[PDB]
């Protein structure tokens, strides 16, 4: 099989790789050349070199091109995006994942979404999915956040869950911890801007992957790292997890959250009942679906459990803690309260069912006995609307 | 707009112009010389959805009527520029309603007069 | 009962209108085909025979 | 109830209503539970495809 | 009336059993029969009421 | 008329003739054609797939608690599609040191699978002890009930295959129906490496067992890489196993068989260098391979070569 | 049980049939098939 | 199998060549009804049968 | 042993009917348009013209395959 | 006393019992499979040893390799739309609702 | 070119079963 | 399909029949790039400079 | 009989094919799976509606256009059923169609079935009267309103 | 349609009522054993046998003529004669007709031939 | 703009034959086709629009 | 309450009423409407098997982008698509191919909409994702593949795959049509000599001798091969149909077969088969049925 | 062997040279492009399992 030396090319052509016009046996070759696909030269040059290693290792590390990648990264870090791309163009071999991490991370501050997305899309399926990574994805999601693009948040998330092809066949799939983080800033955003649907989707995925308790697992994981550093034994127990400051603090705030839920709900009931009449008080607010809380800690956890208990409330109170690096529980109490309240309100189907507005009751009808219009119908009338009238069936 | 359009175009299998009451019996006409008297129809029999045993109109030799849902075409009458008679439920909410100047001062059923009354 | 007016056409189908009156019958039809949306105010075409 | 044993739930509920320990939203909770939607899952996924 | 409610519940239960059975069985679904669904009902299935004593 | 045939698409005198459609007829479509709908052909490229993992996926399930805690040690081990070059001795020393400190069976075992894999990539021979030091007691020794995590099995097996070793035969046998039954869950890659190593060390009987097992477990035969099957069938000199290998050779596909012949003929051929250890000459097997190939492929008719010596008789 | 019974029954019928053949044909020989030449 | 069914259908098609479209009346309700003998004074007596 | 003698019931009912056309009902044929041929010109070595029916010809075919032929009002 | 009339009497008794035990076993599979019964064609099972001698999966045709001979009847019947009936391709068989 | 491989040994498949029974 | 005079007796459809359209349409795949959906924006910096 | 079932193991043998599966020819019995659908089918057959399972085979019948075409083909232009205006120079597209009765004749009982002498002309004059009524109506703005009750109609 | 060895053993241990195994062996000389639940219709007689009415048939072969819906398995030494008899069972239209290949030889370990035909062709 | 003069999306199909009447008749066919497909689609969008007009949230 | 009632009516398959309810809600109460209503109607139409309304409601729900569609919604509409796509027509339309498969071609469009709406495609039943993935693999392709998909090699390989599975019938290069159909004869003239204006390959089920003219089922009772004459034919057709009866035998058959115990029944119309039959010697009582 | 493998060429001779009869079928315009859409027995098995 022919191979082209790009160093050694001579007029003499020792290897006999060139296409000769007049030699014996040249004909079918010449035809073969004129029959070639549109990308033939380029595609074959690209695939004959640049292929996945027998190990499962990317081609990504090559000596001659390394200083270039160093330059790209170093440029992206000082925040020159265009410069970095102008050098990206000059790259002959697949660049390492670090390149893409740098480029997208550079893309985040200025909010450019489109360029980040096209970077990542350049790394997917073209280049063997060097660009499928936790960190890169993470940057993409944070970009979608900056630019307030809902559909693109969902798009990024959808990419990160991945497909049978990229998951099983390629074996390029994001790390567990990273999936947690991405999904979590997405959920943060959605629940803050009151998007019920996509919040419900992402939350349902968290539920499904057993990721509800995860932040705890990471905290516990660091303490256990220092404990292995000192040489002591470590284990995963419920007592070890409920010893964490996170869990303890959440448990401490629980009754306050529940009281806030109660107040908010009561006042929503009030509003609905007043709008029902178009403004006194309607009967709608007299007795609502929420039961009064007993005066205790256990009564609180139980109450939350039975009324709001389709969601896991403890984990949501954990997530609602930090905002933009600021700790809400230890600085602003009421803001944290209204936030955990809002999030539990949004993520639960039960609360949604009980917070609804009273609607008027639709009349059934029969068509006229003497026809004039097809559009004019005889409406059924409830016993309430006509007192008197003969005794009638349903 | 035919007379009894459904009973005939939609409800009858032939669009009315195929005569289903016909005997397949042998005829003495010169051109009908190919016609052979038919055996009576198969008694307990399960047909293909596009056919029949040819007994009656209710059961033709070839079924024309589709078995799907039938929906008459969507009116080309303007729903927007037409103004109907005011309903009750419209007159309750009349204070929140947004009309065209043609809707308030409309020649038949002006809504402004009602709104003020 | 839906047959109250039957006497007006005996044995022939029930009608809610006078079927001996030409004008009123045609008017009934008019109103029907109006309510069904076969008849009504529609943006004109060049071919509709404006004259 | 949710797991699809209503039979074992009936005596308990009867006895609860007896002592007047049940209140407004609680009945909602129970009647809603009678739809077995922890069974809803096993059916949805396995059987109904 | 109450007894009727109870009986109705019982027959309902028997039939529900049959229904789960027929819906989940492939080899019986193989022969295409509506009859399978009607060839056993609250009359035919067990427990039989007139057999209760023994 | 000439030595150059009229191309019937361009030529009006063809197109517009009585045996085709003249231009004054109404130019519609004659009949519909559903080709791709009636019978559909599955996709097999002549080129192998570009993005496939090509190696043995070791299935890292670790709890995201220890996976944070053990990160400084793990980072030296392989993650997905990443193969750090850290010296094997160091990693084994790390596990030997820290692993008794952690209480989980799952975590320790997953960790160990990763160690084995990392050592299998550098071909270090002193790994097998870790099997006899920790694991052998509760899994392969004296009918111990415990059933090993699949990751571990796959990893150790890949190590025995990469570093040529006898120990594999004890593990493999434990994975059949009556034992742990991990056999249906193996990657195609696994079987490839297995057959390759086994064929290198030259066990006809190991080969027969493994091919039997692959055929039964419904592995993907034609997508088992050619190199490994050729090496494995190369090592077979015994009469019985030879019979078995004809009868088994029929279990492959037409294409696969042609490129088995081709792979074989290249491997003792020009491509002899492609191998780390050169092949050993098996003439009967190589021949029977080329023969199977000549049989299963379609026959071309070359009358001058067949009937070259024929003569008519008036008998 | 029934396997045994049916066995003897079988060889019985085989017997009778075979005797029928030899009797009617007259001989124990039979033709080949025109395809059994080759 | 002998295809007499198919021949029956085709022959029906042949017979169709002759027939007219029926006259359904100017007032079609009235006509249909009169045909069935419902309206007033439209009642016809059964054809008199010679006793056997 | 044998307790009884019985009459052998069977359900032979065919009630479902499945026919599947053999593959050769849908196989292709060559169909042609057929007009009355008004005339013919043939030419290979020597041009020969037949004329069946003399009329203004509405249509003309030309075919080159071996002999040149012109089928007039074909 | 008349068992020898029925299918579960005599020589076929052993068959009946066989079936019976299979059923039990089979039921357990359906209990494990989520009450969606496994394939009647036994395409679900992992091992070739698994599929019973009874299953329709076992390929009984005149010839294994030569496709002309794999027909059920004398000529090769086609499905609606002139789609091949006799030996279905993998994508022709659809299990959908 | 036939036979391809050695035909199966004379083994009787019927006997073992009937012996068990 | 039911028309037995189709090419033989001289009936050649002036309008290609619905069924046939449905089939020809059903046979070939639809290019994915023909859908034309852009919700992001134009990529100013990177897009034109992408891998060679 | 051989043709129907040769090696056939079960009636559904070919039902791996989704298109043979839902064919309703033999009956609907194999497309009923769960009790629920069978109750439903029972219900809707008692209400005189169509059975939803029968909709498994989509049957587009022959369109009306095709029917009329076949009719007027079998009749070699069917001159019996044409309006006389069809035989005069340049008939408009309304004269191009068959003899169907429209809705305009529905209120006139003077002409019974056979209209006597001058009846038809009289009727035609009534018809024109109504067309002018419609014109006056649209003119001064009193026409049917799709919504209207009977008092407003009155 | 072929019937494999497994099917045959399974049909020895657990037989079906209306499944009939049938012996095609031509010469009484060479048949030294009995196939479980089998019945003897020799190949040479098949063409006549199938032309019989059920009564005439019962009379001649001493067992019931299988219906056309029932499974009929054919058996011989090589499988050759069982195949020719198979075509015969097919022509009279029988719905399930199966042929065990190398049947009695695989069963009983006997090496025999229904007919003598040899692989080698005589040089033209 | 109203009526004919204006639209959201304009498609132009340029048909090309070797013979004039070919492309003419072709144009008639394709045109009839797009008349029916066109009616279908636009009708559906119309019922959607009418629903939307009848009421809905923001 | 209302979305529950809608769901009830829908499960019943009663659309008229369900949509009436949605209409009421649209008119008066609109600002409260959730997605589960459109889910109700969707599922409903899917039951009644009206797929154009199933389409109408998805398109409408895409236009108004509120309330947001749910992955359940897309599950419903997509399911509906596959359902429509898998239904057969009646026999008149079944001649050439199964039509309704075109509805699957709808999918890669719908999928695209899911991206624009922010409905993640990875929330779909595994079942449906298989079905839809198969739909994609049927009709979708990229620019890349499309530049290369007509390579002669690929075409011919497809031809070959068809060759190994023995379906050559529909392929272009690989079929050779033989049979011609002759003209119809007019009573208006025998004299007229017809000739061919044009020629087209069309399936034989258009014109083939009517079922009542031809012998009964020819597929089963007659083995027919269309074949070429080996001799030179001076005139006439170079392809003839070789037909033989399935049950055809040599006139000499009795002799080419070994003699049987029947032979002495020769030329006898009503034999006593009980007499030469073995049952009479075999049975002790032997009741003869005749 | 396979009966649909049928000679596409006439016996080699001077009729090929001295006549205007073309050597191949003309391309069929309405024949779709053969492309690969489908699965294996192996793949179906995998999915079901
Ligand atoms: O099919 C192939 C093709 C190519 N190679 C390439 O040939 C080199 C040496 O070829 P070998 O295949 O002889 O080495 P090996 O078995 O020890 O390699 P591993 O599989 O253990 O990695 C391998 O290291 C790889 O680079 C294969 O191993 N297999
Ligand atoms: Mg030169």
């Amino acid at each position: 099989p022919a191979v082209v030396d790009h160093d050694n090319i001579t007029v003499e052509d020792p290897n006999r790789v060139g296409l000769n016009a007049a030699t014996l046996d040249c004909r079918g070759r010449i035809y073969r050349w004129l029959r070639r696909g549109p990308f033939f030269q380029v595609d074959n040059y690209f695939r004959r070199s640049v292929k996945l290693n027998r190990d499962g290792t990317l081609p990504t590390d090559f000596v001659h091109e390394a200083p270039l990648m160093r330059k790209i990264i170093r440029l992206a870090h000082r925040g020159h995006l265009k410069a970095a791309c102008e050098e990206y163009r000059r790259v002959t071999t697949v660049p390492p994942v670090e390149v893409y991490r740098a480029l997208t991370a550079c893309c985040v501050p200025g909010a450019k979404l489109a360029d980040a997305v096209s970077i990542f899309e350049d790394g997917d399926s073209k280049l063997f999915y060097v660009s499928r990574d936790g960190e890169v994805l993470h940057n993409l999601m944070r970009c979608a956040i900056a630019a307030r693009h809902r559909a693109r948040i969902m798009w990024v998330y959808n990419v990160m869950r991945g497909r049978f092809y990229e998951n099983v066949v390629v074996r390029a799939e994001v790390d567990l911890i990273w999936r947690y983080r991405i999904a979590m800033i997405a959920l943060e955003y959605l629940l803050d801007h009151e998007c019920a649907e996509e919040a419900a989707a992402i939350y349902s995925y968290l539920v499904e992957e057993e990721l509800l308790r995860c932040d705890v697992h990471v905290r516990v994981g660091l303490h256990m790292r220092e404990a292995i550093a000192a040489g002591k034994p470590i284990t995963l127990n419920n007592d070890v997890m409920n010893a964490t400051s996170l869990v303890r603090d959440a448990t401490a705030v629980a009754p306050e959250v529940a009281r806030e839920l109660q107040r908010r709900h009561a006042q929503t009931l009030q509003n609905n009942a007043v709008e029902a009449v178009g403004a006194g008080s309607a009967p709608w607010s007299i007795l609502g679906p929420l039961t009064a809380i007993g005066p205790t800690a256990e009564d609180t956890m139980v109450w939350l459990q039975q009324h709001y208990g389709d969601v896991d409330v403890m984990s949501i109170m954990r997530w609602a803690r930090f905002r933009k690096g600021k700790d809400l529980m230890a600085k602003d109490r009421p803001q944290y309260l209204a936030r955990a309240a809002a999030w539990i309100e949004l993520l639960s189907k039960r609360n949604r069912e009980m917070e609804e507005v009273p609607l008027t009751y639709m009349r059934k009808s029969k068509p006229l006995v003497l026809d004039t219009n097809s559009n004019v119908r005889v409406a059924w009338q409830t016993p309430l609307m006509r007192s008197g009238g003969p005794p009638r069936l349903l | 707009q035919l007379q009894a359009q459904d009973r005939i175009i939609c409800g009858t299998h032939g669009a009315g112009i195929v005569a289903h009451q016909t005997a397949v019996n042998s005829s003495d006409n010169p051109m009908l010389s190919s016609v052979t008297t038919a055996a009576p129809a198969a008694d307990l029999s399960r047909t293909k959805p596009h056919e029949g045993t040819g007994t009656s109109e209710r059961d033709p030799y070839i079924r024309t009527l589709h078995n799907q849902r039938s929906a008459a075409p969507e009116s080309s009458v303007s729903q927007s520029h037409t103004v109907n008679a005011p309903t009750v439920d419209e007159c309750e909410m009349l204070a929140e309603r947004w009309g065209t100047m043609n809707y308030w001062h409309n020649d038949t059923f002006p809504r402004l007069v009602v709104f003020l009354k | 009962p839906r047959n109250l007016n039957h006497a007006l056409n005996y044995g022939i189908a029930n009608y809610a209108y006078n079927r001996g009156n030409y004008v009123e019958t045609q008017d009934s039809i008019w109103e029907e085909q109006t309510a069904s949306g076969q008849e009504g105010w529609s943006p004109a075409t060049h071919a509709d025979g404006l004259r | 109830a949710q797991h699809g044993l209503y039979q074992q739930a009936t005596p308990i509920v009867d006895e609860l209503h007896h002592q007047k320990a049940l209140h407004a939203g609680h009945y909602a909770l129970l009647i809603n539970a009678l739809a077995c939607p922890r069974l809803g899952q096993r059916i949805l996924h396995c059987d109904a495809q | 009336t109450a007894l009727w409610d109870a009986t109705r519940k019982i027959r309902s239960a028997k039939e529900a059993a049959l229904h789960r059975s027929l819906s989940h069985n492939t080899r019986m679904r193989a022969s295409a029969d509506l009859k399978h669904w009607y060839e056993e009902d609250a009359n035919t299935l067990r427990p039989l009421a007139f057999e209760a004593l023994k | 008329v000439g030595y150059t045939p009229v191309n019937p698409d361009t030529s009006p005198m063809v197109a517009y003739s009585q045996y085709h459609w003249h231009y004054n007829l109404p130019q519609g479509m004659e009949r519909p054609h559903s080709v791709n709908r009636t019978f559909a052909a599955p996709f097999q490229s002549n080129h192998s797939l570009v993005n496939k993992y090509r190696g043995v996926w070791i299935e890292f399930d670790m709890h995201p608690a220890f996976s944070v805690a053990l990160e400084p040690q793990l980072r030296k081990l392989p993650r997905g599609r990443t193969l750090p070059k850290t010296p094997a001795e160091e990693v084994i020393a790390d596990y030997t040191a820290l692993a008794p400190l952690v209480d989980d069976e799952k975590t320790r075992d997953l960790w160990l699978a990763k160690v084995f894999q990392h050592c299998a990539f550098q071909r270090c021979g002193g790994a097998m002890e870790l099997w006899e030091r920790y694991c052998h007691q509760r899994f392969t020794a004296e009918g111990a009930t415990a059933k090993p995590p699949l990751s571990l099995v796959k990893s150790v097996l890949f190590y025995c295959n990469k570093t040529d070793n006898s120990g594999w035969r004890a593990l493999f046998d434990r994975c059949l129906k009556d034992g742990w039954n991990y056999t249906p869950l193996f990657d195609t890659a696994q079987w490839s490496f297995m057959l390759k190593s086994i064929g290198r060390m030259g066990d006809e009987d190991g080969v027969r067992a493994v091919l039997e097992e692959m055929l039964d477990v419904q592995a993907d035969l034609d997508r088992v890489e050619a190199r490994s099957v050729v090496i494995a069938l190369n090592a077979v000199t015994n009469a019985d196993v030879y019979e078995f290998v004809k009868k088994y050779l029929f279990n492959f596909g037409e294409r696969k068989v042609k490129f088995l012949r081709t792979t074989y003929s290249d491997l003792r051929g020009h491509g002899a260098g492609k191998l780390r250890i050169p092949l050993k000459e098996n003439d009967n097997m190589y021949y029977h391979v080329c023969w199977h190939s000549s049989i299963r492929s379609p026959r071309q008719f070359s009358p001058r070569q067949l009937y070259f010596d024929y003569t008519p008789s008036t008998l | 049980w029934e396997l045994s019974r049916d066995e003897q029954l079988f060889w019985e019928r085989v017997e009778l049939i075979r005797k029928g053949q030899v009797a009617s044909i007259g001989s124990s020989h039979k033709r080949g098939y025109a395809d059994e030449a080759a | 199998t002998h295809g007499l069914r198919e021949k029956e259908k085709h022959d029906f098609t042949i017979l169709q060549r002759t027939v007219r479209i029926p006259f359904q009346g100017y007032d079609m309700d009235r006509f249909l009804a009169q045909q069935k003998g419902t309206p007033y004074g439209a009642q016809q007596l059964p054809p008199n049968v010679v006793p056997s | 042993m044998f307790l009884i003698h019985f009459v052998h019931y069977k359900t032979i009912l065919q009630k479902y009917t499945f026919k599947f056309k053999h593959i050769f009902l849908s196989i292709d044929k060559y169909n042609s348009l057929f007009f009355n041929i008004s005339g013919i010109l043939i030419w290979l070595n020597i041009i020969h013209i037949n004329i069946i029916l003399i009329k203004y010809s509405f249509f003309i075919l030309i075919n080159n395959f071996e002999y040149l032929i012109i089928l007039i009002s074909t | 006393c008349g068992v020898n009339a029925y299918e579960f009497g005599g020589k076929y008794a052993r068959t009946y019992a066989y079936a019976f035990e299979k059923a039990k076993k089979e039921l357990e599979a359906t209990a494990a499979s989520g009450f969606m019964a496994p394939s009647l064609s036994h395409e679900d099972t992992e091992r070739l040893s698994d599929q019973p001698t009874t299953s329709p999966s076992v390929d009984r045709f005149a010839s294994t390799t030569h496709p002309e001979q794999r027909k059920a009847q004398f000529v090769p019947r086609v499905g609606p739309g002139s789609t091949p009936l006799e030996d279905p391709a993998a994508d022709q068989k659809s299990e959908w609702s | 070119y036939t036979p391809i491989w050695k035909s199966d040994p004379a083994v009787d498949n019927v006997a073992p079963l009937r012996d068990e029974d | 399909s039911h028309r037995r005079d189709y090419i033989r007796m001289g009936y050649i459809p002036r309008y290609t029949p619905w069924e046939w359209i449905a089939i020809q349409e059903a046979d070939q795949p639809l290019i994915a790039e023909q859908i034309r959906q852009d919700n992001i924006g134009t990529s100013y910096f990177f897009s034109l400079n992408r891998y060679w | 009989l051989f043709q129907q079932n040769a090696y056939r193991k079960t009636p559904t043998d070919e039902h791996w094919n989704p298109y043979i599966r839902r064919s309703t020819e033999n009956g609907v019995g194999h497309l009923l799976q769960n009790k629920f659908d069978i109750m439903r089918r029972e219900d809707r057959l008692s209400k005189g509606e169509q059975d939803l399972t029968e909709r498994n085979t989509i049957h587009y019948g022959v369109p009306i256009q095709q029917i009329v075409d076949e009719f007027v083909f079998r009749h070699r232009n069917a001159r019996g059923e044409r309006p006389l205006d069809y035989f005069k120079p340049f008939p408009n597209f309304r004269a191009l169609r068959l003899n169907r009765m429209y809705r305009d004749v529905e209120g006139f009982s003077l002409m019974k079935q056979r209209p006597e002498f001058l009846e038809w002309e009289l009727f035609t004059r009534y018809r024109q009267h109504h067309q002018q009524r419609r014109r006056l109506a649209l003119l001064h703005g009193l026409e049917p309103v799709a919504n209207e009750t009977a008092q407003e109609r009155d | 349609h072929q019937v494999y060895l497994k099917d045959m053993l399974h049909l020895m241990r657990y037989p079906e009522p209306y499944t009939h195994i049938i012996d095609c062996r031509t010469s009484t000389q060479k048949m030294h054993r009995w196939v479980p639940h089998s019945l003897w219709l020799p190949r040479d007689e098949v063409e006549y046998a199938l032309q019989l009415s059920a009564d005439e048939f019962l009379d001649m072969y001493g067992f019931r003529k299988p219906d056309k819906s029932d499974d009929v398995i054919l058996l011989s030494h090589n499988g050759i004669y069982s195949e020719q008899a198979g075509w015969e069972w097919k022509k009279q239209f029988f719905q399930h007709v199966y042929n065990y290949r190398g049947g009695t030889n695989e069963l009983f370990g006997e090496s025999y031939s229904d007919m003598n035909v040899s692989d080698v062709l005589s040089p033209w | 703009e109203d009526g004919i003069r204006g639209s959201e999306v304009t498609y132009k199909i340029v048909l090309e034959g070797f013979w004039d009447h070919h492309v003419m008749k072709l144009a008639e066919d394709v045109c009839m086709f797009l008349k029916d497909v066109g009616r279908q689609i636009v009708e559906e969008k119309l019922v959607a629009v009418r629903r939307l007009l009848q009421g809905g949230a923001v | 309450t209302y979305e529950l009632v809608m769901l009830a009516l829908s499960l019943q398959g009663n659309m008229v009423e369900a949509e009436s309810i949605l209409s009421f809600l649209r008119s008066h109460h609109s600002e409260h409407i959730t997605v589960e209503s459109f889910n109700a109607l969707l599922l409903g139409h899917r039951e009644a098997r009206q797929f154009d309304c199933c389409d109408a409601i998805w398109q409408e729900l895409v236009d108004r982008r509120w309330p947001r569609a749910s992955p359940l919604t897309a599950e419903l509409y997509l399911r509906s698509i596959m359902d429509h796509a898998n239904t057969p027509t009646s026999e008149p339309l079944q001649s050439f191919a199964n039509i309704n498969v075109v509805e699957k071609k709808k999918v890669p469009l719908v999928l695209a909409q899911m991206d624009e709406l922010g409905v993640p495609r990875t929330h779909l039943s595994r079942v449906l994702m298989d079905e839809v993935e198969d739909s994609l693999r049927k009709f979708q392709t990229y620019r890349s593949r499309f530049y290369e998909w007509g390579r002669a090699v690929k075409q011919f390989d497809f031809i070959e795959f068809r060759r190994r599975n023995g379906w050559l019938y529909d392929l272009h290069l690989m079929k050779c049509t033989t049979k011609q159909v002759g003209p119809l004869r007019d009573f208006n003239d025998p004299d007229a000599v017809q000739g061919a204006v044009a020629t087209a390959e069309i399936p034989a089920f258009f014109n083939e001798r009517p079922a009542w003219e031809r012998p009964p089922l020819e597929e089963t009772l007659y083995v027919t091969t269309n074949k070429e004459r080996y001799d030179d034919v001076r005139g006439g057709d170079i392809y003839y149909d070789d037909t033989r009866g399935l049950h055809d035998r040599s006139p000499t058959w009795m002799n080419e077969v070994p003699e049987t115990r029947y032979d002495r029944l020769y030329g006898v119309n009503h034999p006593d088969i009980a007499k030469i039959g073995i049952r009479r010697h075999l049975n002790v009582e032997y009741v003869n049925r005749k | 062997m396979l009966s649909q493998n049928v000679a596409k060429t006439t016996v080699p001779s001077y009729y090929m040279i001295r006549t205007n009869l073309p050597h191949r079928k003309p391309q069929n315009q309405w024949e779709g492009v053969y492309y690969y859409s489908g699965i294996t027995k192996r793949q179906r098995h995998l999915i079901l399992l």
